[PDB]
């Protein structure tokens, strides 16, 4: 039958908590579940996995497909609920999460996954090394 | 023809002010000159909000979804192009606390 | 996935689309699974107040106009 | 005496259910029970007047098309009555119940459109009004009719009857109207 | 599917230390013992980032306090944890950050009698009295000197309240609202302060736990 190599003893009352690190870039999206430690990785999905076009990598369609794959795969690991840690590229780069951010967050719960505590961890310089732009930034 | 008396930057009583990279481009801009708007938005479309608030595991949340805090700093070319700020007539040009 | 809800228009709000071909509308649901819920929807075609609308998702809610 | 359509078809046997259509499809009214589909009505002077026009007259209107057939109404009244006869010969129930059934059952609900908002340009998921739903229903049904009957031996009455029945039956193979309906609704679902 | 990748994985229940609920909070995954790899020993150093989802009664309002725990021990398929760190959500921070007041920050280094070296960061804000809405006009700043005296005072008090307590004690006090009350009472002379906060706690140097003290940390009612 079904041998789920996820946790031994559960109940219908019980909550099984995984953690979802979600990275949204203008160029892509990452939906990554692990345990509460962050050490042992459970599921991994990138937009680029879900589409063949380099430009679509970030898009909501891709984020959605990614999400549903993740959910389907947690479901058999017996995982009800993910905590969410959201991230943009951050550091010296932009701190605005990409387009896939919202879409993936939604599609996760849309898929009948409970949702735990939500935090934004975007890397935040106390202070920075110097930015990849020119002195004058991107012209055009 | 001096255009602004301010000359665009809020700086007086000093020689030099720290330069900030523009959010949009990354061009260095004066911290006085920069068009800076602090943004508290929500991470999620209101519809998407409904969907998530259904599935929130801890019912002890009252507005228990975080807001997204941005300190947004625009170089001038960017904040003009991007409509954050836009061209106004000479008289209005000096108006200081405008919004709603 | 086939699941459907009848949606009746309370108010015609805006007019929208690139060409301006769509109407924005406020809606009360009659399904019986979700009753009296209100939504904001973008409808193509010509609409009055108090029409009925066939809605495939009561989750998608249209971005309001400014 | 309650007039029957063409004299052989009772309007009293047609009941509409889906609450969107009851205001948008004519046949309920004393004014819409007509022996002949030909009103010579003013149905286009104001926005929603088209609603008060008898559905069969509406269909006839859609039929009158292409440069050569423009403004020949008698022809289409014939075609419609005949198709209705063939319909009662196939199903055996009020060809009206089949028609109305097939206007209801085939036409889009979701459709996709460009909504410019600032920078966003891409198709968006939009819902179809009752009036447009009906209008489109008829447009489609008849377009399928033409495409099929063009160089074939099958007449318009025949093609149209075929189409009306398939259209109520929901057949996605045999009904052009439903081919397009499903295609559109799929384009739409994909564009959300 | 062929050979589910988690085939070799054993699960462990996390157990929280003396200030927190004895009930397990989360669960962790680890690979089975290989005859070289000893299952329990691969987990000796792992680090758990949680809210207070960990204090049953008091939890629900504080989603704002992050607690790091580190696994000192494996007992029988469930992993015991000792104190590692304290912290704060982005939200609960940028929540508190307002223009037109002074942002005070105070960093301290202290020793427990428990044998721990800790680093505590404190946060505080200028409290407006004058009864208007704080604004460009309603400027609240405190003089830099007053800030300095405030640091000196906070810092001192913490080092004192640190040296006299165990890490159990210290952490319990730290999480809760006790120190905020006291700190306001010290600080008020220099300047009225608003939402005093312990921004973060780091554990610099942690001794290894004898079976005794790790038993006494467990001690759950
Ligand atoms: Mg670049
Ligand atoms: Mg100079
Ligand atoms: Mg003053
Ligand atoms: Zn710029």
């Amino acid at each position: 039958e079904v041998i789920s190599y996820g946790p031994p003893n559960v109940g219908a009352n019980e909550n099984v908590f995984g953690v979802c690190h979600i990275m949204a870039t203008w160029n892509d999206t990452f939906i990554h579940v692990t345990d509460l430690s962050g050490r042992e990785t459970l599921v991994r999905v990138t937009g680029g996995m879900k589409v063949k076009a380099d430009r679509e990598e970030s898009s909501p369609y891709a984020a959605m497909q990614a999400a549903i794959d993740v959910v389907n795969r947690c479901k058999e690991l017996k995982i009800n609920a993910l905590h969410i840690k959201l991230r943009a590229k951050g550091g010296v780069e932009t701190k605005q999460p990409g387009p896939g951010a919202q879409s993936a967050l939604r599609a996760l719960a849309r898929s009948g996954m409970k949702i735990g505590r939500i935090e934004d961890v975007t890397p935040i310089p106390t202070d920075s090394t110097r930015r990849e732009g020119g002195r004058r930034g991107r012209r055009l | 023809p001096v255009k602004r008396r301010n000359a665009g930057r809020s700086q007086k009583n000093r020689g030099h002010t720290r330069t900030v990279p523009c959010t949009n481009c990354g061009r260095q801009v004066a911290k006085d000159k920069a068009v800076k708007r602090y943004t508290v938005r929500d991470m999620v479309d209101p519809s998407s909000k409904r969907d998530i608030q259904q599935k929130l595991a801890f019912e002890n949340e009252k507005q228990g979804i975080p807001k997204l805090y941005v300190k947004l700093q625009y170089c001038i070319s960017c904040a003009i192009h991007s409509r954050v700020v836009r061209v106004r007539c000479a008289e209005d040009r000096r108006i200081r606390r405008p919004p709603i | 996935t086939e699941e459907t809800t009848k949606a009746r228009i309370m108010d015609v709000l805006g007019k929208t689309g690139s060409r301006g071909g769509i109407t924005q509308v406020r809606v009360v649901l009659i399904s019986g699974k979700e009753e009296g819920r209100q939504l904001i929807r973008n409808v193509k075609g010509a609409c009055r107040v108090g029409d009925v609308l066939e809605l495939m998702e009561c989750e998608r809610e249209a971005r309001r106009l400014r | 005496t309650q007039p029957k359509l063409f004299g052989k078809w009772n309007y009293d046997e047609v009941k509409i259910q889906d609450p969107c259509f009851q205001n948008y499809i004519a046949c309920t009214t004393t004014k819409s029970q007509v022996f002949v589909p030909h009103t010579a009505g003013r149905y286009q002077v104001k926005k929603f007047r088209k609603t008060q026009c008898p559905i069969v007259e509406r269909l006839i209107g859609t039929l009158m098309f292409h440069g050569r057939n423009a403004g020949k109404k008698a022809l289409c009244i014939k075609v419609v009555k005949n198709a209705f006869e063939i319909i009662h010969l196939v199903t055996g129930r009020n060809p009206l119940e089949v028609f109305v059934g097939a206007v209801q059952n085939a036409g889009p609900r979701e459709d996709s459109t460009r909504i410019g908002t600032a920078g966003v340009v891409r198709k968006q998921a939009v819902d179809v009004a009752p009036m447009r739903r009906v209008n489109l229903a008829i447009y489609f049904i008849i377009k399928g009719c033409r495409e099929s009957a063009f160089k074939s031996m099958r007449s318009i009455a025949e093609t149209l009857a075929d189409e009306i029945i398939n259209a109520e039956k929901n057949n996605t193979q045999s009904s052009w109207a439903i081919r397009k309906k499903d295609e559109i609704e799929k384009v739409a679902k994909g564009n959300r | 599917r062929t050979i589910d990748p988690l085939s070799r994985k054993e699960w462990y229940d996390f157990r929280a230390p003396i200030p927190f609920s004895s009930k397990s909070f989360g669960k962790t995954l680890v690979t089975k013992s290989s005859g070289n790899r000893i299952a329990s020993e691969e987990i000796k150093g792992r680090v758990v980032e949680s809210t207070l989802a960990d204090l049953k009664d008091n939890s629900n309002d504080k989603a704002w306090r992050k607690v790091k725990l580190v696994i000192d021990e494996v007992d029988g398929r469930n992993a015991k944890t000792s104190f590692y760190g304290l912290d704060i959500t982005r939200d609960r921070l940028c929540s508190m950050i307002r223009k037109w007041q002074t942002l005070i920050e105070a960093r301290v280094d202290c020793k427990t009698n428990d044998g721990y070296i800790i680093r505590v960061f404190t946060l505080a804000f200028t409290k407006k009295t004058s009864a208007g809405k704080q604004s460009s006009t309603s400027t609240c700043y405190a003089k830099s000197s007053q800030v300095r005296a405030i640091r000196r005072k906070i810092n001192t008090f913490i080092t004192n309240e640190a040296a006299k307590l165990g890490i159990a004690e210290f952490s319990k006090n730290l999480i809760g609202e006790d120190y905020t009350k006291k700190i306001e009472k010290e600080t008020k002379n220099i300047f009225p302060l608003q939402n005093i906060t312990i921004r973060k706690v780091k554990v610099l140097k942690r001794p290894k736990l004898d079976a005794t003290k790790i038993a006494e940390l467990y001690s759950h009612e």
